[PDB]
């Protein structure tokens, strides 16, 4: 998720 | 079993994570305050398509969001959550904080929000068509807007809208109900240092932050049905990865 990508 | 010290290290580490993400400085919103939309730009507004007012607030909305994954990202605590939990979390609490993080940019002397360079009205948003939650919106700004919230109580409460441990779906719930405790541990420290302990029975009920959110997603359902290739094709993919069913 998109969300996964911005935490790394 | 946090130590004070700890709880005092974790009150300066949530603080100074609010102050590195916080998008915009209050003094600068502060400043903005006569800055008004004059009527002529206000019926400007309320006469755009309400595909491209949606997709601006679309816009201007992932940005905030955007700035509250960072918060999260610098939050002592939230790192240390498993992957899944992490996304539960900011699923959930990235437009209640948002929604927070608001009465920032109100002013509630004459009813209005800073939004793209200048304060206006709830009339601003007559195009959308959803003027009940923009309303709502606007009342729960305003009633924040009556507990006179530091910069440093705001990164406190901020921090606990995002880490409440009674979202579904959680893999490691303790590790969650942990985290949450030592953050209202630190919450009501730093009250207490402060004398403000009495705003704690004047924070809004819980279930409305929640209503709010599943309203939001109601409006963008209403919306989406309608307009549905400019939400594929314009829109954040966050947006849509956050809000859309
Ligand atoms: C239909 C949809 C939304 C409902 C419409 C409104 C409720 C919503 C549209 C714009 C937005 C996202 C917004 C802010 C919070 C909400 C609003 C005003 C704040 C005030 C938050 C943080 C800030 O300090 C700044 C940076 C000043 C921003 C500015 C800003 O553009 C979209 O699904």
């Amino acid at each position: 998720t998109l969300l996964q990508l911005l935490l790394g | 079993y946090a130590s004070l010290t700890e709880i005092e290290h974790l009150v300066q580490s949530v603080c100074k994570s609010y102050r590195e993400t916080c998008q915009l400085r209050l003094e600068d919103l502060l400043r903005q305050r006569s800055n008004i939309f004059s009527r002529e730009e206000v019926t400007g507004y309320q006469r755009k398509s309400m595909w491209e007012m949606w997709e601006r607030c679309a816009h201007h909305l992932t940005e905030a969001i955007q700035y509250v994954v960072e918060f999260a990202k610098r939050l002592s605590g939230f790192m240390e959550l498993c992957q899944n939990d992490q996304i539960v979390l900011l699923k959930a609490g990235a437009m209640e904080v948002v929604l927070v993080r608001m009465c920032r940019a109100y002013n509630a002397d004459n009813r209005t929000v800073f939004f793209e360079g200048k304060y206006g009205g709830m009339e601003l948003f007559r195009a959308l068509g959803c003027s009940e939650l923009i309303s709502s919106i606007f009342d729960f700004s305003h009633s924040l807007s009556a507990l006179h919230f530091s910069e440093d109580e705001i990164a406190l409460y901020t921090a606990l809208v995002l880490i409440n441990a009674h979202r579904p779906g959680l893999q490691e719930k303790r590790k969650v109900e942990q985290l949450q405790y030592n953050l209202e541990l630190a919450f009501h420290h730093h009250l207490s240092k402060t004398h403000r302990q009495s705003i704690l029975a004047k924070l809004p009920p819980k279930g409305k932050l929640r209503s709010l959110c599943s309203q939001h997603v109601e409006r963008l359902q209403i919306f989406q049905h309608l307009h549905p290739i400019v939400v594929q094709a314009a829109f954040p993919p966050l947006y849509k990865e956050l809000f859309s069913t």
